[PDB]
């Protein structure tokens, strides 16, 4: 039963932000809102437009964008 | 229960003999259930079946793994077993083997690492002064284990301890072996603790043991090897006892003094390099005159050590350590034996390195004409060395004629045939260039007479020569003596042995890639004939020389030839394009290349087509490779309306290999596709709605391998359209079928971007049938793992809820 | 440990320690008597592969 | 329509500065990034002006940053990472005025992703191992070698893998010749992703992790793990082995703390506040910025507020432990993204925006009569000091920047 | 050449018969001249309130000093 | 999905900085016209069209050949990086097309031995065009 | 057919081809434009299975690449890609 097929996909389960049939709009947008931040974190003229815009140091962005990255759109259902 | 935990240890035999997942599996459980078994009835049962005489190299890295894993969970409980388990592996040290010493290695660290430092020293102290010499070896050699697994700073104290005793010089030996062996095992890590160690160390060189002595002496120049080129400041006091003491000593003690001395030497600065190196190097000269073989194989290295420094000077070398070097070096007993024939070669390329190729090279030309066959095979491999590496710009005249008479008188006199004697002429012609032109008509006498006569051997060693030599006999401005001893080639071709006969067509290749294909002597239109039925043996030399030729000859002079006879060539070379060997296949490819832009596309289309149908599959990939080279040589603006006519043709069978053709072209020609996908859609469009199966899987791979093959380029249009016609075949049950769609897909997302593929998947992410949900949530982790950062962009804006927020409002800001 | 120079060498052959082995000696014997620190990742997780194996085990 | 792209003029903000001997001799010069571009300066100490030797463009996104030596090499390397998948390590060629590629070493995909490593670079002070990190789950580390000929030498990456766990900072400590060690400011949000009451979420603390690495047995241990009382930013390396004590400092809003493993315990200092500040009174106070500098008798750490402050810390020791922290006003600068301090008494201030400075260090050692504060002062409430014009920097240079053209 | 500005500048126009710059400069946090002159007298008046030997008023140099914003 | 008629684009390049400005201007007196951009970074660069066909196509061979013998120092692939969110559409990288005088000489002619050409003459096609239209 | 990939972390550690499969493709078995070298993790790189073939396991004369293809979809960028053999033992097939 073992093929490289079923490995492939099994592999991509384990992939952070990939999702399947059973998956939630909670946990998709989750995702997204996560990954956004890391962006934000990573290109460096993004940070420096959010930074002018509200007139904040680009340390204190960052910080602030890590923190918001532990619960971002609020508690889960249930 | 005793009886018991034997029964459950039966992991250790899942352990060897079982697949990756009962390995892993019996792994998992021996590792969770260390703690409850005990350092007693594990090692009981793992050091009988690692110390069998039966065990395999992959079993003993498995049985590494248990120990590592164990010994993580048993930490001190296996210091009433330390003793036992370094008696079983103590060995494994001194193996021949390489990989049983890296896993005695790793088995030591690991217990030395789970007992104490205290522990080892108090099992391991009493084996320091036993009166055997194999097992002082191993004890130092575990004692240097342990120091690299805990730290020096750890096993300083202790070094610092016993290195001083005063009951047994056998400890202070092993004491002393143990620093050397820890120098030998950690290599350039050892520099912050330099001072520390030599300290410790310094004080054996005066010691009242000759053997004490010897190994303080081995000590330092292992530390010094170690440390090289870093670390001077640390070696003063042992600077000056070292050369007190080979001023004094003699026999092997004074060769271990010099070895440190040469590896010493390379750290100074320039001043005390100088300095040092005369006094070594008078001592060094007596010792040049000596019996000893050892001798002289640490004198030959502390001379080619001493003379590549900085301080040391060329015109010092040349007057005082070159005459009695090459007086009493360069003889017959030296080209005797092996190794020392190595360490001279070495030592004389790199003096020359420093002295000028001229000063070697005239004092040992003459000795080309000798008596010896293995002398003048050390001679000649000394001078092609110092000449492939320096060059001829400081040869003159009077030297190069002694290099050619020798190197001729060489080649001529040579019994026994081997590469040397080739290599050496070669390089040495190749590096003269046009200079010699004076001395080709004696050259290529000689090569003929080898080439006429003499075995076979003889020729084909003639036959690389002209192979290596016959570019610099053209660039010379010569061309009637390459004619002549091609012909004489050229009536060497029906042979006996498939060897000679490869290295012929490989000299006749090399004649006629650098001569004209005019003002040649022997005519093409002869030569050809004759090749084309070489075409059919079977020996790898002789097909790839054979079919490379060919191809030579369709490259230049494709105007000295019928279009008839490149029909017969193509149609006998078209079988070689799947050959099981790479190089006959890319000469195959080459050629094949080569003959078609000398015809042209309209005939050859014509069979290749019509033999696409009458065909089966092992001679059909053939066939596809052919046609997908004719459209790279001559554009495929030639080869797809003719292509797309036997697709029109109503059946099965052909439609499939229509398709198969375009799949593999277009895969071939890369980014030259992007002016032909237009042409090809319609044909593509009805393949891709059809009930046959293996149209849609072979339409897709097409789609695949069009869209990767253009991108960068702006087709997005045209393959948009044909994303329109790719989807709906995404609701397939069959296995290859849906692995071709998304072939498809994966290459069309990066032909198209992730953009368009998200908002075709975004449809079904969350529809209510989970068929649906199951394929678009494949499409979307596809997407998602290749590109998960441009996705930032294109997620679609989703609304707050009564509790969940959802809005992203930094992409909201303005400036 | 071979080398034809090391054959050479190794053929010619015919109070500290005690202040030192003597502490090593009570302070091995204090170690001993105590029955009669870093975590390792890789060692106490599944591995790809375990988890694949598993994954298809359990389906 | 077919277009062509020139540049006329190059960006001139900076992201990243680093300082070391970049050619080899006893000059100090300094690595900056541009968002793209990587440039090398070197400032005169003779006339006090900075001149760029080097500028090239890399075509990627430059995440991180530093420099590194061997035991007993006089140059200094680059290591760069980025949003390739992708670690190299650089060397400057004075002869022919470029940048020679050493190694590079490839661990995952392109873009600048959530769980692929580019984001945190950490080196040990010794120069003989490498981290590389994400911001979640996935760490490697390489082991830093030297042949004989002197040529540096790359191994294969070890994983210090962790999952459900955000990263914060990572830095290298600095141990003399022990084994290496990291330390990271972790989070784990595995339970506040299962409570619907959202109060995992709350009281969640943030982990100061500790990752030893054994060259002796090749691979890495998580040797310590220990709550803090507030989140931090950044971490600081305090010089170990036989100049200091080996620790890291945390800081956070409103606090800076030290800490060490084993019997050492923390010492926290309140950040001074301005007096008669205008500012929100519900705002804290971070420290955006740093600097070390190491003699052979001392060192100091400088230390920027969000508000331009910079702060002069010193440690008080004792055999091993240290006791006090003590905080003094410096001087006022503008914001920066990175400072350096140079031997010759010199500090390179990039800002964030605008243009930069090179000042000259007048006065160490202070002969004026400002208050010092200290973690050992009983305090019921916080410190408060005045800004006050330069003292103890003199501005010597000036580099125009146009960052950032809103028009 | 510089000329400096007070705000962040996000927009300007040009007149095309004068050919002058016409410029808005914004700036989110912060504070206008008048309510920062205000909040400074407010700040000094809840200073001097304080009830202590008064004698000695820091009020009336934090009103004079005032630290240049660039 | 908004309205029936659609726009086309016919042309992408990712530039690695954002930009807030563009405009169509000429720079220098008897020059043509570029659309000039800057960026949040403090950079300005230009857009500017080719004459002939010839030019384009000896502009993309460089290019071409720039992206396999001169890759990027850290790694990243170039086309990869100027297709960022979208694919490349109808854009030349000068500022890589530029890096040829900075290689090493027998860089250079390898590359200009690709070219048919010598490298005194390609560094005199790039001058040409960066002349033509800015400084 | 019980075949997966190694998919570990890969090294320095350069992979092999036999002379039968020396073209290919470790990945999808073409034999068009060999770009990007492959590299294999420490494991499969070890003892006795030192510069055997990547794909088959027999002895290696050549290197190993990713076509160009692979590596514009960046599948040079996963695991190791040696061919492991389920069905069997380690001194196996
Ligand atoms: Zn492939
Ligand atoms: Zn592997
Ligand atoms: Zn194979």
């Amino acid at each position: 039963r073992y093929t490289i097929h079923s490995q492939l996909e099994h592999l991509q389960s384990k992939y952070i932000g990939t999702g399947h049939a059973d998956t939630t709009k909670w946990e998709w947008l989750v995702n997204q809102h996560r990954d956004s931040y890391c962006s934000y974190m990573g290109h460096f003229d993004l940070l420096n437009y959010f930074a002018i815009a509200e007139n904040e140091s680009k340390a204190r962005v960052r910080f602030n964008l890590m923190e918001k990255m532990l619960q971002p759109c609020g508690p889960p259902a249930d | 229960e005793e009886q018991k935990e034997r029964k459950i240890m039966k992991l250790l035999l899942k352990i060897k003999n079982g697949t990756p997942p009962m390995r892993k599996a019996a792994l998992r459980q021996i590792t969770d259930k260390a703690r409850e078994f005990g350092a007693g009835p594990l090692f009981n049962q793992i050091l009988p079946l690692l110390m069998s005489p039966t065990l395999e190299d992959q079993e003993r890295h498995l049985l590494v793994k248990v120990i590592d894993r164990i010994l993580y969970k048993l930490d001190d409980l296996v210091r009433p077993y330390v003793h036992k388990i370094l008696v079983v592996i103590e060995p494994l040290l001194i193996d021949e083997d390489y990989y049983a010493r890296v896993e005695g290695r790793e088995i030591i660290s690991n217990l030395a690492k789970a007992a104490g430092l205290a522990t080892m020293i108090s099992t391991m102290r009493p084996d320091i002064d036993n009166m055997d010499e194999y097992v002082r070896n191993t004890t130092a050699r575990a004692f240097a284990v342990v120091a690299s697994a805990l730290g020096i700073p750890s096993l300083l104290p202790f070094l610092k301890a016993v290195c001083k005793s005063k009951k047994s010089w056998q400890a202070r030996h092993t004491g002393i072996k143990i620093v050397q062996q820890i120098a030998i095992l950690m290599g350039c890590a050892i520099l912050p603790h330099l001072r520390s160690l030599v300290e410790i160390i310094e004080h054996g060189l005066v010691d009242e043991q000759q053997k004490v002595r010897t190994i303080s002496a081995l000590a330092i120049a292992a530390l010094a090897e170690a440390a090289t080129p870093y670390g001077i400041e640390s070696f003063d006091s042992v600077l000056k006892p070292l050369w007190k003491g080979i001023r004094q000593h003699r026999g092997k003690g004074l060769a271990a003094f010099l070895k440190a001395i040469g590896y010493l030497i390379p750290l100074m600065d320039a001043e005390y390099a100088n300095y040092y190196t005369r006094e070594v190097m008078l001592i060094l000269i007596r010792e040049f005159q000596s019996p000893d073989e050892e001798m002289k194989k640490i004198v030959l290295k502390v001379v080619k050590q001493c003379c590549g420094t900085d301080g040391v000077e060329a015109n010092y070398i040349k007057t005082e350590i070159l005459p009695p070097f090459f007086k009493h070096f360069w003889q017959h007993r030296m080209a005797l034996d092996r190794r020392n024939y190595r360490q001279l070669v070495d030592t004389t390329v790199e003096l020359a390195n420093k002295v000028g190729a001229a000063e070697i090279i005239s004092r040992i030309v003459d000795d080309l004409k000798d008596e010896a066959e293995q002398y003048r095979k050390m001679v000649m491999e000394t001078i092609e060395k110092i000449m492939g590496n320096l060059g001829a710009a400081d040869i003159d005249h009077k030297l190069e004629e002694q290099l050619i008479d020798g190197i001729l008188y060489a080649f001529q006199e040579q019994t026994t045939e081997d590469s040397v004697m080739l290599n050496g002429f070669g390089t040495v012609v190749n590096a003269l260039g046009k200079r010699v032109k004076p001395y080709l008509p004696q050259i290529c006498g000689t090569v003929l007479w080898r080439l006429n006569n003499k075995s076979a051997k003889v020729r084909q060693q003639a036959a690389d020569l002209i192979s290596r030599t016959a570019v610099v006999m053209k660039t010379c401005q010569e061309e009637k003596l390459m004619g002549h001893l091609g012909v004489v080639l050229y009536e060497y071709l029906g042979e006996e042995y498939p060897e000679v006969l490869g290295s012929i067509l490989g000299a006749l290749k090399a004649i006629v890639n650098v001569i004209g294909m005019h003002k040649m002597t022997p005519p093409i239109k002869d030569l050809l004939p004759r090749l084309t039925p070489i075409l059919k043996n079977r020996h790898e030399k002789v097909q790839e020389n054979c079919i490379d030729l060919v191809g030579r000859i369709a490259d230049r002079g494709a105007e000295y030839v019928s279009a008839r006879e490149w029909m017969r060539i193509c149609f006998e070379l078209l079988e070689l394009l799947k050959a099981h060997k790479k190089a006959i296949r890319r000469a195959t490819v080459n050629t094949f290349g080569y003959i078609a832009k000398a015809i042209g596309p309209h005939d050859v289309l014509a069979t290749l087509l019509n033999n696409l149908k009458v065909q089966e599959r092992q001679n059909r990939v053939c066939t596809t490779v052919a046609i997908a080279i004719v459209a790279e040589t001559c554009s495929p603006f030639t080869v797809l309306p003719a292509l797309m006519n036997e697709y029109r043709v109503p059946e099965l069978n052909v439609q499939n290999g229509v398709l198969k053709s375009l799949s593999f072209l277009f895969e071939y020609i890369g980014e030259m596709g992007k002016d032909y996908i237009y042409a090809v859609t319609p044909l593509l469009e009805d393949a891709l709605m059809d009930r046959d199966l293996v149209h849609r899987q072979t339409a897709s791979a097409v789609v695949q391998h069009m869209s990767l093959g253009v991108y960068g380029f702006g087709c997005e249009d045209s393959l948009n359209h044909l994303l329109n016609y790719v989807w709906p075949n995404v609701f397939e049950t069959s296995p290859h079928v849906i692995q071709a769609v998304m072939g498809a897909l994966e290459g069309l997302r990066v032909a198209i971007g992730p953009c368009r593929m998200l908002q075709y998947c975004l449809q079904g992410l969350f529809h209510p049938a989970r068929k649906v949900r199951d394929v678009y949530w494949k499409i979307y982790n596809s997407i998602y793992i290749g590109s998960q950062d441009a996705l930032i962009a294109h997620y679609p804006r989703i609304y707050n809820d009564d509790k969940n927020t959802y809005i992203r409002y930094e992409l909201d800001y303005i400036l | 440990n071979f080398d034809e120079e090391n054959a050479y060498f190794e053929d010619e052959e015919e109070d500290p320690l005690e202040a030192f082995m003597a502490e090593v000696e009570d302070q091995a014997a204090r170690d001993m008597k105590r029955l009669e620190k870093g975590i390792r990742d890789d060692i106490e997780e599944e591995d790809d592969q375990e988890a694949y194996f598993r994954y298809m085990a359990e389906n | 329509m077919f277009l062509y792209n020139l540049t006329l003029q190059r960006a001139t903000g900076i992201s990243f500065a680093i300082h070391g001997n970049f050619s080899g001799t006893k000059q100090q010069e300094i690595v900056v990034s541009r968002g793209k571009i990587l440039e090398l300066l070197r400032p005169d100490p003779n006339t006090g002006k900075v001149h760029t030797l080097l500028t090239v463009e890399v075509f990627g996104v430059i995440r991180s940053l530093m420099a590194f030596r061997l035991t007993g090499g006089t140059k200094d390397y680059i290591v760069v990472g980025s949003d390739s998948g992708r670690i190299v390590i650089l060397e400057y060629q004075p002869s022919k005025n470029m940048f020679e590629k050493i190694h590079q070493e490839t661990f995952g995909k392109s873009g600048c992703r959530r769980i692929v490593p580019g984001q945190f670079l950490a080196v040990d002070p010794k120069g003989r191992a490498v981290m590389i990190s994400a911001i979640e789950k996935q760490k490697l580390v390489y082991i830093l070698n030297r042949d004989a000929a002197a040529r540096l030498t790359i191994s294969s990456p070890l994983e210090a893998h962790k999952a459900n766990t955000l990263v914060y900072h990572v830095v290298g400590v600095d141990v003399g010749f022990e084994n290496p060690m990291f330390a990271c400011l972790e989070m784990d949000y595995e339970e506040a992703d299962n409570d619907p009451t959202g109060e995992a979420a709350a009281n969640t603390q943030q982990t100061l992790t500790f990752y030893e690495l054994d060259l002796g047995l090749n691979h890495v241990v998580r040797k310590y793990s220990e709550p803090l009382e507030e989140h931090g930013n950044f971490l600081i390396t305090v010089p170990g082995g036989s100049d200091g004590p080996s620790g890291v400092l945390i800081c956070s809003e409103n606090y800076i703390t030290y800490k060490n493993f084993g019997d050492q315990p923390d010492i926290r200092c309140p950040i001074p506040r301005r007096r008669n500040d205008l500012d929100d009174p519900e705002r804290g106070m971070i420290f955006v910025c740093s600097a070390t500098h190491k003699t052979k008798s001392m060192f100091f750490f400088l230390a920027q507020t969000e508000q331009g402050d910079i702060f002069k810390i010193t440690l008080e020791t004792d055999e091993d432990m240290v006791t006090e922290i003590r905080l003094k006003y410096f001087d006022t600068v503008p914001v920066a993204a990175a400072m350096c301090v140079l031997k010759t008494g010199f500090l390179f201030v990039a800002s964030e925006f605008g243009n930069h400075y090179l000042y000259q260090i007048a006065h160490l050692g202070d002969d004026d009569e400002e208050p010092e504060f200290s973690s050992a002062m009983p305090l019921e409430d916080t410190f408060f000091f005045q800004p006050r014009p330069l003292k103890n920097l003199v501005l010597v240079d000036e580099l125009d920047s146009l960052s950032p053209i809103l028009f | 050449v510089a000329f400096p500005l007070q705000y962040t500048p996000r927009k300007f126009v040009i007149h095309p018969e004068s050919n002058n710059l016409i410029i808005i400069e914004t700036d989110h946090n912060a504070y206008t001249e008048a309510t920062k002159a205000q909040r400074k007298q407010q700040m000094a008046e809840e200073m001097v309130e304080a009830a202590g030997e008064l004698a000695a008023e820091m009020a009336a140099a934090f009103l004079n000093e005032n630290l240049p914003e660039s | 999905n908004g309205a029936s008629q659609k726009a086309e684009v016919i042309m992408n390049y990712h530039v690695g900085e954002t930009v807030l400005s563009l405009q169509k201007t000429t720079l220098i007196p008897g020059g043509s016209e570029s659309l000039v951009y800057t960026t949040l970074s403090g950079g300005i660069g230009i857009l500017v069209p080719f004459t002939s066909h010839e030019d384009h196509d000896f502009f993309q061979h460089v290019e071409m050949h720039l992206r396999s013998e001169h890759p990027p120092l850290c790694g990243r692939d170039h086309l990869s990086f100027r297709s960022y969110y979208f694919p490349v559409k109808n854009v030349i990288d000068g500022d890589l097309c530029e890096q040829f005088n900075s290689m090493e000489p027998n860089k250079q002619k390898n590359v200009s031995e690709e070219l048919d050409r010598t490298p005194p003459e390609v560094s005199k096609k790039l001058e040409d065009i960066r002349t033509r239209y800015a400084f | 057919p019980d075949l997966i990939f190694c998919r570990k972390q890969a090294g320095v550690a350069i992979g092999r081809l036999c002379e039968k499969c020396d073209g290919k493709c470790v990945i999808c078995d073409s034999y068009v434009r060999p770009c990007t070298l492959v590299r294999i993790c420490d494991e499969c790189n070890y003892g006795s299975y030192q510069g055997r073939c990547v794909i088959c396991g027999g002895p290696g004369v050549s290197d190993a690449y990713y076509c160009k293809e692979c590596t514009i979809q960046e599948k040079d960028r996963d695991g190791c890609p040696k061919i492991v053999n389920l069905g069997s033992s380690k001194t196996d097939l």
